[PDB]
């Protein structure tokens, strides 16, 4: 793996105090931090631990087994920006997650909206894009949540997928990152924790 | 972007 910066620290750091158990104090903001940098930091590890958690049933997500991007049959995602797609498109889960996934991506490696320089301040819009990057994310859950959990479980990853989601819908509450609208295909899931 | 039924 990685081996051996401020930004670094304020993750293992968010990654540690998570052993407490008590992910409601784990994810607030620690002292004196500044808050677009707390939110970038756990953006990043959520993107990276939905990246893998996606990754370990990647094989059973497929355009046959999954024709469009589904959060059960009451929810549908289509693709759009719109920068390069402005109008949504139907297409299917794999293709749609690579979309939103590229775009993640492309969005952390942008450095006006993420300063990888430890002394350049965020955007002012860096709220509004945070929260379009987890809103996103979200659905990737709400897919496997609802179509692959079997598979989930089959492999031995269904801790790792519920710890993170834990973990990630504490985080977004505490930052008010996500509505409810939104949620609402997990709706029964997120009102158990 | 995100429909119902
Ligand atoms: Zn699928």
């Amino acid at each position: 793996p990685k081996k051996n910066s401020h930004q670094y620290e304020l993750l293992k750091h968010a990654e540690a105090t998570l052993g407490s158990g008590n992910l409601r104090q784990a994810v607030m903001l620690p002292e004196g931090e500044d808050l677009n940098e707390w939110i970038a930091v756990n953006t990043v590890d959520f993107f990276n631990q939905i990246n893998m958690l996606y990754g370990t049933i990647t094989e059973f997500c497929t355009e046959a087994s999954c024709p469009v991007m589904s959060a059960g049959p009451r929810y549908e995602y289509h693709w759009a920006d719109g920068t390069n797609i402005k109008k949504p498109i139907k297409c299917s889960a794999p293709k749609y997650i690579d979309y939103l996934m590229t775009w993640v991506q492309d969005q952390l490696d942008d450095e006006t909206l993420f300063p990888s320089k430890i002394g350049v301040p965020f955007p002012k819009n860096f709220m509004s894009v945070a929260k379009t990057i987890l809103k996103r994310l979200f659905r990737v859950y709400a897919h496997i949540y609802h179509q692959h959990f079997d598979s989930v479980m089959q492999l031995q990853e269904e801790a790792h997928l519920n710890t993170s989601f834990k973990h990630f819908i504490f985080f977004v509450q505490e930052f008010n990152l996500i509505d409810r609208r939104e949620l609402a295909p997990l709706q029964e899931l997120i009102e158990k924790l | 972007t995100m429909i119902e039924p």
